[PDB]
């Protein structure tokens, strides 16, 4: 039966792990951000007695790179930082293209467009923004917005029509259609501030979660609330599966993989159990993503590691 | 200070007078508080929700 084994384990940052994506053209690349202000490429030897190396390490930021994401030539790459800038990396030897000035505060989300032409932003402003990959500003967007910071943005998967998704930490969810962009719907649900959302491959799903832990599902086009599920205390990042209907939830000392058909909770991660008290005695799990082959999956930690399982049979 | 004659000897004037604006305006004076600086804070704490979806 499909459980999971503990593969290996990342080392090489002095900061906690923010994000960490890979893009499906080189699954042998694996990218990584962090608190220590730079953003990692790593080198990945499948041995055992390590599981990759850093290649290169991306440098100059003045405060946190919170999320970054990949193109989808897997060439650039992009980042949103807490220093209020974005940066549009090439992914070959360092050497920045752009960096995309104007914010007030801080860049928390950010998400990089299919056909590789519009790039969202999500910050403490308050805006969410659209930005041209000459880096300039298509539109901004003032009006209809949050009430409080904007916690993640996504570009949805379709047939080809543009929705984009919202969510900030007025504990709701606002779906916007671009070329009028307006409120295609406002969703209500969690108590408590909203840290996460994602959005089915096929795309007509938004996958939900905050402060309250509780996974919510939303539908896209129909405008119903599906159900709810207890994901625990809380959950910081989420992630579909590319190839199954799976989901897997990011919480505190474990990571709860669920299967979706039936809803049940497949296994429970656990990592080294070592004895430490008693405030968190494992690192909090915060960010996760699944490698494109969906055999192998990895997590971002407060410890600086990246601990990666595997799927066995 | 001000100097002020009498026939017996002068006599010492002096005034000391402290400024109130806080709030704001003219603006003369800054905002903050002197000698205690306090921590000016607003309050809001509402919450009804309950899931549904409602189309725009």
């Amino acid at each position: 039966t499909e459980q999971m084994t503990l593969r290996g384990t990342l080392k090489g940052h002095n900061g906690w792990v923010t994000q960490i994506a890979t893009t499906p053209q080189f699954p042998d690349m694996i990218l990584s951000a962090s608190r220590d202000k730079t953003i990692i490429m790593w080198k990945l030897t499948r041995d055992e007695t390590n599981y990759g190396i850093p290649q290169r390490a991306l440098r100059g930021h003045s405060h946190f790179v919170s999320d970054v994401v990949i193109s989808s030539d897997g060439q650039f790459a992009l980042s949103g930082s807490w220093d209020g800038t974005l940066r549009l990396w090439d992914l070959t030897t360092g050497t920045t293209t752009r960096r995309f000035v104007g914010h007030t505060k801080d860049v928390l989300s950010v998400a990089f467009s299919s056909d590789n032409r519009q790039i969202v932003s999500g910050s403490r402003d308050k805006t969410i923004k659209l930005w041209n990959t000459l880096g300039v500003c298509k539109y901004t967007v003032q009006d209809e917005s949050h009430s409080e910071w904007v916690s993640c943005v996504r570009f949805s998967p379709n047939s080809s029509n543009p929705i984009i998704v919202s969510c900030g930490w007025d504990k709701l969810v606002k779906v916007w259609n671009l070329a009028n962009c307006k409120l295609k719907t406002n969703h209500i649900g969690h108590t408590g501030y909203l840290n996460t959302v994602t959005v089915s491959p096929d795309g007509s799903l938004c996958a939900s979660g905050g402060k309250d832990g509780q996974a919510m599902l939303w539908d896209l086009n129909e405008g119903k609330h599906l159900y709810t599920l207890d994901g625990g205390d809380i959950i910081n990042a989420l992630c579909f599966s590319p190839n199954r209907y799976w989901l897997c939830a990011a919480t505190g000392p474990s990571i709860k993989i669920w299967d979706l058909e039936g809803k049940i909770i497949v296994d429970e991660l656990k990592q080294e159990v070592i004895s430490t008290s008693s405030k968190a005695e494992p690192p909090q799990c915060t960010s996760l993503a699944w490698s494109a082959d969906g055999q192998t999956l990895f997590a971002g930690y407060t410890d600086n590691l990246v601990r990666v399982w595997q799927v066995t049979i | 200070v001000r100097h002020v004659l009498l026939r017996q000897g002068v006599l010492g004037i002096k005034v000391k007078i402290m400024l109130p604006w806080d709030p704001s305006g003219k603006i003369g004076p800054k905002k903050p508080l002197p000698d205690h600086v306090s921590i000016v804070e607003p309050k809001d704490e509402i919450l009804p929700t309950t899931p549904i979806s409602e189309q725009k």
